[PDB]
């Protein structure tokens, strides 16, 4: 539910009102944040294991 | 005679629908257990938004006037209720009317309001409660629903009630 | 594999003939605000009549204004000169942004301005449109100050016959023999919201029948998505258009 | 071909039938915004060829 | 020839002297003054539609 | 809760009269450089001229 500095946290809200030229930088801020959140989860799970 | 406002005057800080959540927000609110000034009609200041509570039994208070200088050199909005329907007019009144834009005609007790002016919009929130006979603002907790926002692009820095009871005024602070 | 497009029952066209083609726009210091509701914002019937020098949208994209659907739209109209069109923007300073008309930092809308020298300019001069150039402090966003009291730098009232007393409104002097930098321009600023309330004004997209239990691309009031559609037993508020999760 | 909003052929003597080509009317006494401009668009590739 | 507009996408105009292309296509036409802004990627109007 | 603004003891207004209003500027190939010191840069007295 976090947006990581983008206009909104919903990926179907950026693609609904931004063209293919402006939405490249807004999507690529959500992908990086969600990737690092998943990586933090995997590191914590490895230490717990 | 100053009184306290205990857990009173909680409005909706935005217009986003959200349910079954917990929201931690930083906004202009009336702080809990804060001072309120009670009047049993001076030109009261309007610092950042007000909580205006009217404890009335025979409809003494009716409407407000908001302005900058309360002259005919500045825009001023009146929101009164002439016993039938509510009228809203923003003109250069002589506190006749000229050079003016907005107009809107729409068709013991405690009536409590929150007025907030931001981004050229005057937000008015309203709440109601069946008080018993007192001489003080009672404790409790009543949330305030949003009734209407007006596109009045003016500075509001003074206000003044319009009478034909008592009323309490408190100022909003960023908390 | 599929497309589902659902839009409300709106058929009226928005008043492009009364907001863009009017006999006189107001001055910049007394800009006029008008509400637009319950119509179909086409933007394609203007290709034959009105040619736009500036058309820039903030918070949305201009190519996506046909399949996006708004809640309420406000139009602010006024007249500036040629090189003051660059100050009708967020995050800007100057004489129009300070003392006449200020846009919010988090503005979401469209600024559109076009040149009118055939109707707003006269051979002898059109000294009707005025702007304010003296004021005690700047303006909060989306405010206006149509007062005409004389100005004194110390902060006391005076008579403009006396010294250090000035009238605070200058006249735009428009001619027919001057470059674009001092030629009249009509400006319209449109403000959108896109809330959860039911929609009033939006663009010309044809509707398609509902396809259920299939992986489709749907479009409900400008909400692009992908997924299967099933009948629901949920309970909404009377004003709600969608619901979300944790 | 002449244009008709319903999507059927028509003759432009009739009604709701238009020729879909306007003429640019260029004069020597008009501002910069309605003066002729020549445009050249250059496309590069930068391949391994 | 004095250029009123000279904007390069995907490359930089200062780097067109030490850069070497594979094939270049030139598309030429004439527009009016305030339609030069519609020759851009991700644009709308009457020239771009 | 409080505001503290401290600025040096400068009261002169910068030469907006001698910089922006001169009888001639140099050509672009022989551009002129001038130093500005010890004044208050208003930028708001130019709204009239
Ligand atoms: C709305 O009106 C008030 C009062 O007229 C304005 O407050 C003035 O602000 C200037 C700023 O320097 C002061 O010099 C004046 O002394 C203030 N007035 C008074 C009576 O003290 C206020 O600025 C106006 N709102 C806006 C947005 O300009
Ligand atoms: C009201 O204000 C006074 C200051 O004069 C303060 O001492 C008092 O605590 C306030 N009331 C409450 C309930 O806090
Ligand atoms: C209303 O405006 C007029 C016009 O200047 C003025 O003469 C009059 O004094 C104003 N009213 C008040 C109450 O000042
Ligand atoms: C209240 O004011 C409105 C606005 O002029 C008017 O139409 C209405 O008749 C008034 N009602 C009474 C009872 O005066
Ligand atoms: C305000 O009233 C005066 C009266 O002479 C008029 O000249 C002026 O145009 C008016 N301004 C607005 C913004 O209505
Ligand atoms: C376009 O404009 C021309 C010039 O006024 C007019 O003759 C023609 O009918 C217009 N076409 C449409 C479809 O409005
Ligand atoms: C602004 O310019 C006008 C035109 O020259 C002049 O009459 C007026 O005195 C100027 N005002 C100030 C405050 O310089």
């Amino acid at each position: 539910s976090s947006n990581f500095g983008a206009i909104s946290s919903v990926l179907n809200d950026i693609l609904s009102r931004l063209d293919k030229c402006e939405a490249e930088v807004q999507i690529d801020r959500l992908i990086t944040g969600r990737l690092q959140s998943l990586q933090t989860y995997v590191t914590q799970q490895l230490i717990r294991a | 005679t100053q009184h306290t406002s205990s857990m009173r005057g909680v409005y909706y800080p935005d217009e986003i629908f959200r349910s079954d959540t917990l929201y931690l927000t930083q906004d202009l609110f009336l702080p809990f257990y804060s001072n309120v000034t009670g009047f049993h009609n001076p030109v009261i200041p309007f610092k950042d938004g007000i909580y205006f509570a009217a404890t009335e039994k025979s409809n003494v208070v009716r409407g407000w006037v908001f302005g900058s200088t309360m002259n005919n050199k500045s825009q001023s909005v009146i929101i009164i209720n002439n016993s039938t329907n509510v009228v809203i007019r923003a003109c250069n009144f002589e506190l006749n009317a000229f050079n003016c834009t907005f107009e809107y005609i729409s068709d013991k007790h405690l009536r409590e309001f929150v007025f907030k002016n931001k981004d050229g919009f005057l937000y008015v929130y309203k709440g109601y409660q069946p008080i018993d006979v007192v001489r003080d603002l009672p404790s409790g907790f009543n949330t305030l629903k949003p009734i209407f926002k007006l596109p009045l692009g003016i500075n509001i820095t003074n206000f003044r009630a319009i009478l034909t009871a008592a009323y309490f005024v408190g100022y909003l602070k960023p908390t | 594999s599929g497309d589902v497009v659902r839009f409300p029952n709106i058929t009226n066209l928005c008043p492009f003939g009364e907001v863009f083609n009017a006999t006189k726009f107001p001055s910049v210091y007394a800009w006029e605000r008008k509400k637009i509701s319950n119509c179909v914002a086409d933007y394609s019937v203007l290709y034959n009549s009105t040619f736009f020098s500036t058309f820039k949208c903030y918070g949305v994209s201009a190519t996506k204004l046909n399949d996006l659907c708004f809640s309420n739209v406000y139009a602010d109209s006024f007249v500036v000169k040629g090189d003051d069109v660059r100050q009708i923007a967020p995050c800007q300073t100057g004489v129009i942004a300070d003392y006449n008309y200020k846009l919010p930092d988090d503005f979401m809308g469209c600024v559109l301005a076009w040149n009118t020298r055939n109707i707003d300019a006269t051979s002898t001069g059109n000294y009707n449109y005025k702007y304010r150039y003296l004021r005690h402090g700047k303006l909060r966003p989306f405010e206006r100050d149509i007062s005409n009291v004389p100005f004194s730098p110390d902060g006391k009232p005076c008579t403009p016959p006396a010294l250090n007393c000035y009238w605070p409104l200058n006249d735009y002097g428009f001619y027919t023999t001057t470059g674009i930098g001092y030629q009249p321009y009509r400006v319209v600023v449109l403000s959108f919201e896109l809330l959860n309330a039911p929609a009033t004004v939006c663009g010309p997209k044809l509707s398609t029948d509902l396809i259920k239990n299939q992986c489709v691309n749907f479009n409900f009031n400008g909400l692009t998505g992908t997924g299967v559609l099933t009948p629901s037993s949920k309970r909404f508020q009377p004003f709600q258009q969608f619901g979300r999760d944790v």
